[PDB]
RNA sequence: AGAACCUUACCUGGUCUUGACAUCCACGGAAGUUUUCAGAGAUGAGAAUGUGCCUUCGGGAACCGUGAGACAGGUGCUGCAU
């Protein structure tokens, strides 16, 4: 929903999904062209965390 | 027709799209101007351990129906007997006997 | 103003524009003398004006296109007789007492099967 | 022999195509071939079912049979079922989807497909030529045709030499181009040959 | 022989990082420890001092190196580096030259009236970034023009 | 904008077809160019009628396509699913490129 | 979005029985999907329990 | 309305016979693919690989072969049986 003014005052739960979909979209790029070990290794390790 | 004859048709088309469309590149430029060496003169060797059949100029085009050889005709796949008996009942579409 | 007959002999299509004016004959960016001016019996281009208007002072805007030479000479013959629309059948009555108004529709035959030019059959033998 | 075919010389005028359908040159060879696939099928196994015309069309990877007989019941079964036992197979030879359509003939003695095997079932039962062929010509006046001609021709009677016979009834102008005339082939697997049915039925005027 | 190895940067300023490590190199001047950098990840080619661990890690905005460890970080797999490359470039042209090309090739599409059906360019149009594919509409493949954005290979 | 070429094989029936693909889009696109007919693709095939000998009696055939346009002005998303998505007559071809 | 974190297809329509924009804005057919953009044809309260 | 082989039915020679083409039976193997020698080729001997679909999995049948008899095949004859 939006304040007063009205810019969107976003919940944080809108950050935590949008983030772990962007890190697993670049996985899954890192899947088809995808890249070497050390690339996706910290790439899952970034999805695990996120 | 000589069912054997029909037969003998029928394996000729599977050996055209089996080998060439595929290995006619063999003759397509490696028989063209390129490093036209021993490598040239293999290819234009390798090409006759291919069966002497599944070449498209082996196939006949006979009939769809009675495989007659002669009197095709290349819009329809009969032959002239059996486009007209089908025309004059009405198998074949947007065709009658005109006249101009 | 501006006048019009089309002409269509022998699969040729001319269109005639005439008007009042010069006395020249423009026949498709060409002047008539260089297109076939010299060329096998020119005369079906004016035969209509030497009968009727022997001053000519109309000139002829004619675009002619389609098939044989004699076609499209008399094709603009045909065209320049329905020309006369302005100037009808007071002097148009004349014009079909010299023919001249017909399409002269005569096609050519369709080569029929068997034969070989329509009416020639291929020379049986008896024997 | 001499005769045009009746059909054939009236398709741009009465009669319709059988098969409507368009088709550019790449296709149009195994559209026809499949055409002739479903023609052939149908009538390999409707024999019981009187069957006279199947009408085909294509709307656009579509096959679509059109079955004209004079025994609608038994084509179906019970509730259509024997409909989509036909569809399993012509969606077979034609490789895609296939809806089946039905129109019944009323008269089946009206039209030329049935009269003929009306004719031509009876001639192996060994009845008489003629008494099939009368009846034949007798059956289509009193359901008021405007016209009727049929001929058997073979080596009927169980005879050597083989004779051409027909009889006809009112008018059957065949080169009046405005007649619907209704006009089918068969033939009559006998044991000393095949005898060839050929009938001709004037519809109307125009 | 210098051997190549991975940077991890602020992902934005990845330029300006490539930027500022080729002046570090040529501040301190280890050039005989440097060969080049390459573009979130920075690639460089490198050997491996403590020294110059400590120069890339004292480069502004660069977290460290990726690898097995932090005492002695790992090269490079190169498993289909060249191919993350590749994509980085093509981008660009998918992008800027969005080259229309297919055919026989299968499409979807997900924009105008058309959205949700799958069809086939029978022809393609680079110069007019325009594909032609017709999509089955009550069996009819309508032949449309839509744009490499407006459909997706299939 | 869009051209609307379509192909049948009856006249009767492709210039019937034209009449309703311009009604259910003046219906809602209310402005098309005009129905353009264009110049028909008649193939003939003359061949022999016997089975063997006589090659005099041979039976002239013609198969005539024709090609209709209509080339619809207004690229309206209501007027184009009306027409791509609209299409009518089993048997008529139609084919449309934007 | 299209299919984002708030999608149409995969979850509901913004608005009680109204598809999306120009698609049954009247009560007779609450399901249909229509094409100009995928989306269900539900209330205002079923994108909270899926 | 089109014979260099093909077509092709003719000829010499090399071959196989329930057969190249269909239905049926019993077995065994997915089917398929790649490649080598011997051979004028037909073929013969292989050598590698694949090992999918429905499940009662003691499966069945899309598919390749081997054996079974029904049969299949005939551009063989007679247009003066049709």
């Amino acid at each position: 929903v939006p304040l007063d003014g009205g810019r969107f005052a976003t919940s944080d739960l809108n950050d935590l999904y949008r983030r772990v979909i962007n890190r697993n979209n670049r996985l899954k790029r890192l899947l088809d062209l995808a890249a070497p070990d050390i690339i996706v290794r910290n790439e899952k390790r970034m999805l695990q965390e996120a | 027709a000589k069912q054997s004859m029909k037969a003998r048709e029928v394996k000729r088309v599977a050996l055209a799209d089996k080998y060439f469309a595929k290995r006619a590149e063999l003759k397509a430029i490696i028989s063209d101007v390129n490093a036209s060496d021993e490598d040239r003169w293999n290819a234009v060797l390798k090409l006759q351990t291919l069966p002497r059949d599944s070449s498209p100029s082996r196939q006949r085009n006979r009939c769809r129906q009675t495989g007659r050889p002669h009197g095709f005709l290349r819009k329809f796949g009969l032959s002239r007997i059996k486009v007209r008996e089908a025309a004059m009942r009405g198998e074949i579409p947007g065709l009658k006997k005109a006249s101009w | 103003n501006q006048y019009y007959g089309t002409g269509r002999r022998k699969s040729s299509a001319a269109r005639v524009f005439i008007k009042p004016g010069n006395g020249k004959i423009v026949i498709n960016q060409r002047s008539l003398e260089q297109y076939f001016g010299r060329e096998t019996a020119r005369m079906v281009v004016r035969q209509p004006l030497e009968l009727v208007d022997m001053v000519e002072k109309l000139d002829l805007y004619i675009t002619v296109k389609g098939g044989g030479i004699s076609g499209q000479a008399g094709a603009i013959r045909h065209g320049i007789t329905r020309a006369l629309m302005e100037y009808d059948e007071s002097l148009r009555s004349e014009l079909r007492k010299a023919g001249f108004v017909t399409r002269d529709a005569r096609q050519v035959e369709r080569k029929k099967v068997g034969l070989r030019k329509a009416r020639r059959r291929p020379q049986f033998s008896k024997r | 022999g001499q005769k045009v075919h009746p059909n054939g010389i009236r398709l741009g005028i009465v009669k319709p195509w059988n098969s409507t359908w368009f088709a550019n040159t790449k296709e149009f060879a195994d559209n026809l071939d499949s055409d002739f696939k479903v023609r052939q099928y149908l009538t390999k196994e409707l024999a019981k079912a009187s069957v006279s015309r199947i009408v085909i069309e294509r709307p656009a990877k579509s096959i679509r049979v059109t079955i004209h007989t004079a025994r609608p019941g038994i084509v179906i079964g019970k509730k259509g079922e024997d409909v989509e036992k036909l569809r399993k197979v012509v969606a077979d030879i034609a490789g895609v989807p296939a809806q089946i359509n039905i129109a019944e003939v009323r008269k089946p003695e009206l039209d030329a497909k049935l009269v003929a095997d009306s004719i031509t079932s009876q001639l192996e039962r060994r009845v008489m030529f003629r008494r099939a062929m009368k009846r034949a010509v007798q059956n289509a006046m009193r359901l008021g045709a405007k016209g009727i001609k049929v001929e058997v021709s073979g080596r009927l009677g169980g005879a050597e030499i083989a004779r051409t016979e027909w009889y006809r009834e009112g008018r059957v102008p065949l080169h009046t181009l405005r007649a619907d005339i209704d006009y089918n082939t068969s033939e009559a697997h006998t044991t000393y040959g095949v005898i060839g049915v050929k009938v001709w039925i004037f519809k109307g005027e125009i | 022989k210098k051997r190549w190895y991975v940077v991890q940067a602020f992902s934005g300023f990845e330029g300006r990082v490539a930027t500022s490590l080729r002046e570090h190199i040529k501040l301190h001047n280890m050039e005989d420890l440097f060969g080049e950098v390459m573009v979130g990840y920075v690639l460089v080619q490198m050997v491996m001092n403590d020294a110059s661990w400590h120069l890339v890690r004292s480069v502004p905005r660069v977290m460290g190196f990726i690898g097995g460890t932090s005492d002695r970080p790992a090269p490079i797999s190169d498993k289909e580096v060249d191919a993350i490359m590749n994509r980085l470039q093509q981008v660009g042209d998918k992008p800027r030259p969005k080259t229309l090309f297919e055919p026989g090739e299968m499409v979807r599409v997900n924009d105008g009236p058309f959205a949700d059906f799958n069809g086939v360019v029978e022809e393609v149009d680079y110069e007019k970034s325009r594909l032609k594919v017709s999509v089955s509409i009550f069996g009819r493949a309508t032949p449309v023009e839509l744009d490499f954005s407006q459909v997706e290979k299939a | 904008r869009i051209r609307i070429r379509l192909k049948a094989f009856d006249h009767r029936l492709i210039d019937q077809a034209t009449a309703e693909i311009v009604e259910t889009a003046k219906r809602t696109g209310a402005q098309v160019r005009g129905p353009i007919p264009l110049p028909t693709r008649k193939e003939r095939f003359t061949v022999l009628i016997s089975p063997h000998v006589n090659k005099d009696a041979r039976d002239q055939y013609e198969i005539r396509t024709h090609l209709r346009l209509v080339d619809i002005v207004e690229p309206t998303e209501k007027t184009v699913d009306a027409l791509m998505r609209l299409d009518l007559a089993a048997g008529v071809d139609v084919q449309i490129s934007l | 979005e299209r299919d984002g974190l708030f999608c149409a297809r995969i979850f509901g329509p913004v608005k009680d029985y109204e598809c999306l924009c120009g698609k049954y804005k009247r009560l007779k057919h609450r399901g249909v999907i229509c094409e100009k953009c995928g989306v269900e044809v539900t209330q205002t309260k079923v994108r909270r329990e899926r």
